[PDB]
């Protein structure tokens, strides 16, 4: 029955449905493969750590995709495809689910700094089809890295691996590109 | 005493169901019109309208705002009757809920647009604010099992089964989700937890099991009581409800992976998930059919009855979504599927078609009796509501199927030679056509909307005091 | 129908439907030999099927088109571009090579755009051999006089007017005078006498018609002050189509 018994009914209900989280995400803090980092990556650079959020606070995950699905087409497309040491790194996680515009993953030079600033300051004017909002006020807007040491000491504490040395070291226009340059990056030179 | 029901609560959410829905799905048609025009966007200043901030507050307006007042209704007013007691918390804990709810609504409404967004999908508001949900739901639930706790019958109805499950699962994913540090004091001024393939796979069994408890369970549950609630008397099946219900539960919780196909997430992940996706068809058809056989004899009541019409149609598309899920979960088909609009297009068959609808009818339902009155104002309207509703759900699927096909089939394509047959933006070009349908759809089913506010209005002007006597 | 009611709601014991029952066994049947087949074997696949059919897939295109390739790549640039077979090939496939990788910034005509030099044109930058186009695909590709104490605000006004004139005429005689005298000074240099320009640094020629550059005074005006410094990224990475690509930019003009 259990029908009857309230904390029965949810005993076993909190237990049906643990199960498949235990087996999917627990064995992944283990496993060594999508932990490792790939050998030659480092950690994003503050300027590039800050234009990332700029990344997140703007939505452009929204519209991009960054991972390379091991298809012949998007490699021949995008580039190599896509490896889990490249996104150890990422607190949140950046691949896409959509891809309204490309996928972004290996942007790793692809385009010129200048380009990226005119595209981003309006995307019809370079290409004119682009569905892409305008977002002109990057370049409007200063970074004043106040907090750009705790994001970088709160990440250490994630497990990545900034320096002291890193954190005391480090236009929003600028750190977006400066992220949107180092895509993919990490894996061709390495 | 207290012998009486607290219809309270439910009003207060019916009414923001209502209200958040057309905020939701407006949000939705404005979205999807800055798809068809960038125009719509602010081309200097970010401001009030740019598709990046705007799209996940349509998100979390349509599922927590609108899904989540619609949940918060029909299990209070279900529970209630179902198991004939007056609500556990009463006004006090359960209108708390209703107030932290709305505060959590309102508080996404500020920050999405402000720029603080963990980046998650359907997790994407700031840390603070989990915290607050944490609260609101903790609430909830003491709510709701303390009046099951408190029930007449010695049976519990199944309907219940799917509330109680829903309630449960998404506490947990949405506290294990949501695990981050924070850096700031918002926005997402937190980094999460995990990393990479790890979070990807938190995400994802999240993301689902959003969709499959949130969307699909606690749906289940509004099915199961207002689906029977008609003249005519029985026509179900109990064991298909026990089966369905447990195989459901269990079995969408694997179904994360599938988000995840040909992805960094190693490929026995995949693979579970493929695997149980497949499983899964069959539990979730279980509802359908339980719901449909349901109404054989009285099918003539469909052409009499739109709210009846609501909640059929609202099954038909529910299977069709939970038999396209499947497919889509086969690592082949997701080749194709992924990043395409065809994503959205099952989404929407599922978020129109099923949640909207049979929230739609519930809401139709209930809203007269909590009210205090014998039904709605005028059910032309409902089923007027219906029709606009109905076209524009299969507008919008055909058209992003179209352009979800093409999306994939062009961007993989490729020539004699071996080279890549089409430009990213031939297939951008392409897409335009469906993205105009896709926003006209959405706009019809969103006048259905306001014909529903409006109808809805008017029977709210006729009594105050709509105590419903004993009821 | 079972005894208890729930407000309204009762339930009927019915059995599961036939079909029902045969779906939801199949697909575990499924399940269990999906697993079998996949990582826990299939054949096909040496080892164990992964994402390793990436291999297989290039692979099997690569013994598919690896001949067109090779063949273009025994012909000369040049060569590749005349032959309509290899060479027409080239055109609408490098052509088909273009528009997924160059025209973005180049433009789907190849055209260009303000920033971005029009490959279909005569005109070019870095020299219009198939080498030198060669070599810009290959490994991809102006000093700021307003700091220059001697160029200044006024310094720089007048090397624009002047270089208007070596373009065409306009009409300012002190913007001439001032300006000509400091060409020969120090754009000369690079961009020659009367800017004939130098393909060797990429200096583009002065004495040009009317193009995408900002001809403008103003735009001039900018350009020397603070400079240039554009680039052309290197396809060595990201890109065999680096060669085919030459040849259909080679095949453009002409
Ligand atoms: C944006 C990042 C570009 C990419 C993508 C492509 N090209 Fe380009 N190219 C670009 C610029 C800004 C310039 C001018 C550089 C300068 O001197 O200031 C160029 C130049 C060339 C040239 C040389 C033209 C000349 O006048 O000699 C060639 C032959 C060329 N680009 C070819 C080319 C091809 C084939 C591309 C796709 C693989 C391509 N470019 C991409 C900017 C950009
Ligand atoms: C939805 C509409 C978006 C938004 C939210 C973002 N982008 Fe994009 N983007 C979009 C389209 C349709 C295209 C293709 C047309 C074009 O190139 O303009 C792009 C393109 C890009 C690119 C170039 C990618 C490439 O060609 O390899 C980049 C680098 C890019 N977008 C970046 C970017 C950033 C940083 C965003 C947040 C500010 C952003 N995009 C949002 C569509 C959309
Ligand atoms: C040495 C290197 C020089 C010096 C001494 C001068 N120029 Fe400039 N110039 C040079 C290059 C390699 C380029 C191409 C820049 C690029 O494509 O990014 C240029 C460009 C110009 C232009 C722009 C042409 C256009 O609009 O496309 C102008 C107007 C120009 N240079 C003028 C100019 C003047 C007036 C100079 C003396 C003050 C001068 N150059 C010096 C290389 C070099
Ligand atoms: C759950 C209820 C729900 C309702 C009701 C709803 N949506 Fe959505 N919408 C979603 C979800 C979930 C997504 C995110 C899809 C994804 O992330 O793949 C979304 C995303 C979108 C997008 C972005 C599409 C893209 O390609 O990025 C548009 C446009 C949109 N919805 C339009 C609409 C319109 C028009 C309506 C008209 C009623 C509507 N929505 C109603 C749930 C809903
Ligand atoms: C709202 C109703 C709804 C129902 C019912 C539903 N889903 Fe979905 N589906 C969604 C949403 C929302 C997304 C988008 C998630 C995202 O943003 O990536 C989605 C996307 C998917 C995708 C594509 C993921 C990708 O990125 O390629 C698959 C596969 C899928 N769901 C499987 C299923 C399965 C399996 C079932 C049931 C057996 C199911 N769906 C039922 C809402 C629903
Ligand atoms: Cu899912």
């Amino acid at each position: 029955v259990l029908e009857k018994n309230a904390t029965l009914l949810l005993i076993f209900a909190f237990l049906v449905v643990t199960i498949g989280g235990i087996v999917e995400i627990a064995p992944l803090f283990y496993l060594e493969n999508t932990i490792e980092k790939v050998e030659g990556m480092r950690p994003y650079t503050p300027l590039e750590l800050t234009g990332r959020d700029i990344y997140i606070r703007e939505g452009c995950y929204v519209c991009h995709s960054q991972m390379i699905r091991p298809m012949r087409d998007e490699v021949e497309r995008y580039g190599h495809y896509s490896l889990a040491a490249e996104s150890m790194y990422d607190h949140p996680f950046q691949w896409g689910s959509k891809r309204t515009g490309p996928d972004l993953a290996r942007v790793g030079g692809r385009y010129s700094d200048a380009w990226h600033v005119e595209h981003l300051s309006n995307p019809q004017s370079v290409v004119p089809e682009s569905v892409m909002p305008s977002y002109s006020y990057l370049a409007n807007v200063p970074l004043d890295s106040t907090w750009i040491e705790d994001r970088v000491s709160t990440d250490a504490l994630v497990g990545v691996p900034y320096s002291a040395e890193m954190i005391a070291a480090a236009t929003e226009m600028d750190a977006l590109v400066a992220y949107l340059q180092v895509l993919g990056t990490m894996v061709d030179f390495s | 005493s207290k012998d009486e029901y607290f219809d309270g609560v439910i009003r207060a959410g019916v009414i923001a169901t209502t209200f958040w829905g057309i905020v939701g799905f407006l949000v939705a048609v404005i979205i999807a019109f800055q798809l068809a025009f960038p125009a719509l966007n602010l081309e200097f200043g970010n401001g009030m309208l740019n598709f990046g901030r705007l799209r996940p507050l349509h998100t979390s307006a349509v599922i927590f705002a609108f899904g989540g007042n619609a949940l918060i209704a029909s299990a209070f007013y279900v529970v209630q009757r179902t198991s004939a007691a007056r609500l556990f918390g009463g006004t006090a804990l359960g209108w708390f809920v209703f107030w932290g709810w709305q505060l959590i609504i309102v508080t996404a409404a500020t920050s999405y647009l402000l720029g603080g967004s963990q980046g998650k999908e359907y997790a994407e508001l700031n840390w603070h604010l989990d915290i607050l949900v944490a609260i609101v739901w903790v609430a909830y639930l003491i709510a709701f099992l303390g009046t099951i706790f408190k029930r007449k019958e010695p049976h519990i109805y199944v309907a219940n089964w799917f509330y109680l499950s829903f309630i449960v699962t998404i506490a947990m994913l949405h506290i294990v989700n949501n695990l981050a540090v924070p850096v700031s004091i918002f926005g997402t001024k937190s980094v999460q937890l995990m990393a990479g393939v790890q979070d990807a796979m938190t995400q994802w069994w999240y993301g689902h099991n959003a969709v499959g408890f949130f969307l699909t369970a606690g749906f289940l549950g509004m099915m199961y009581y207002f689906v029977p609630k008609q003249a005519e008397r029985p026509v179900y099946s109990y064991k298909l409800s026990i089966v369905h219900f447990w195989a459901l539960i269990f079995l969408y919780i694997w179904a994360g992976p599938h988000h995840l196909h040909y992805t960094a997430l190693p490929d026995w992940a995949s693979t579970l998930g493929m695997v149980m996706s497949v499983i899964l068809w069959m539990p979730s058809w279980g509802g359908m059919i339980n719901g449909l056989m349901t109404l054989s004899g009285a099918w003539d009541k469909l052409r009499t009855d739109p709210v009846i019409r609501m909640m059929v149609v609202s099954i038909g598309f529910y299977g069709m979504s939970t038999f396209e899920g499947p497919m889509m979960s086969i690592k082949a088909v997701n080749s194709l599927s992924h990043y395409t609009d065809w994503t959205i297009g099952h989404v929407h068959s599922g978020a129109l078609g099923w949640n909207g609808m049979i929230t739609f009818g519930m809401l139709y339902f209930l809203t007269p009796r909590l009210w205090g009155r014998s039904g709605l104002y005028s059910l032309k309207l409902v089923s007027w509501h219906f029709w606009l509703a109905t076209i524009g759900i299969v507008l919008y699927a055909s058209s992003m199927w179209v352009s979800g096909i093409m999306e994939g089939l062009m961007w993989r394509e490729v020539d004699a030679q071996g080279f890549l047959v089409n430009g990213f933006a031939d297939t951008v070009g392409a897409k335009f056509p469906m993205n105009v349908v896709r926003g006209v759809g959405g706009v019809l089913y969103l006048t259905g909307g306001l014909i529903m506010a409006y109808n809805l209005w008017a029977t709210v002007a006729k009594q105050p005091k709509t105590a419903n006597l004993a009821v | 129908t079972t005894g208890h009611s729930w407000d309204g709601i009762e339930e009927l014991n019915t059995p599961l439907p036939r079909w029902w029952l045969w779906t939801f066994y199949a697909t575990i049947v499924w399940g269990v030999a999906y697993s079998i087949a996949m990582p826990a074997a299939t054949p096909g696949i040496l080892g164990s099927s992964t994402r390793a059919d990436v291999e297989k897939d290039i692979a099997k295109f690569a013994e598919m088109n690896k001949a067109v390739e090779d063949k273009l790549v025994a012909t000369d640039l040049t060569a590749i571009a005349a032959d309509p077979e290899l060479v027409t090939y080239t055109r609408n496939a490098g052509a088909a090579v273009f528009r997924t990788w160059c025209a973005q910034c180049h433009g789907a005509g190849a055209g260009g755009n303000t920033g971005f030099p029009s490959l279909l044109d005569g005109d070019w930058l870095h020299g219009g051999s198939i080498e030198t186009i060669y070599t810009n695909i290959k490994h991809g590709i102006m000093p700021a006089h307003l700091t220059d104490e001697l160029l200044e605000p006024a310094q720089i006004d007048d090397v624009v007017q002047y270089v208007l004139k070596i373009s065409g005429q306009p009409a300012d005689e002190a913007r001439a005078t001032a300006g000509q005298q400091v060409f020969a000074d120090n754009c000369v240099s690079c961009h020659g006498e009367d800017a004939k320009g130098m393909v060797e640094m990429g200096a583009p020629n002065l004495t040009d018609g009317i193009w995408l550059y900002g001809g403008d005074a103003n735009t001039i005006t900018t350009t020397i002050q603070l400079g240039r410094g554009g680039v052309m990224p290197s396809w060595s990475w990201a890109a065999a189509q680096i060669r085919a690509v030459a040849s259909y930019v080679h095949s453009l003009g002409g």
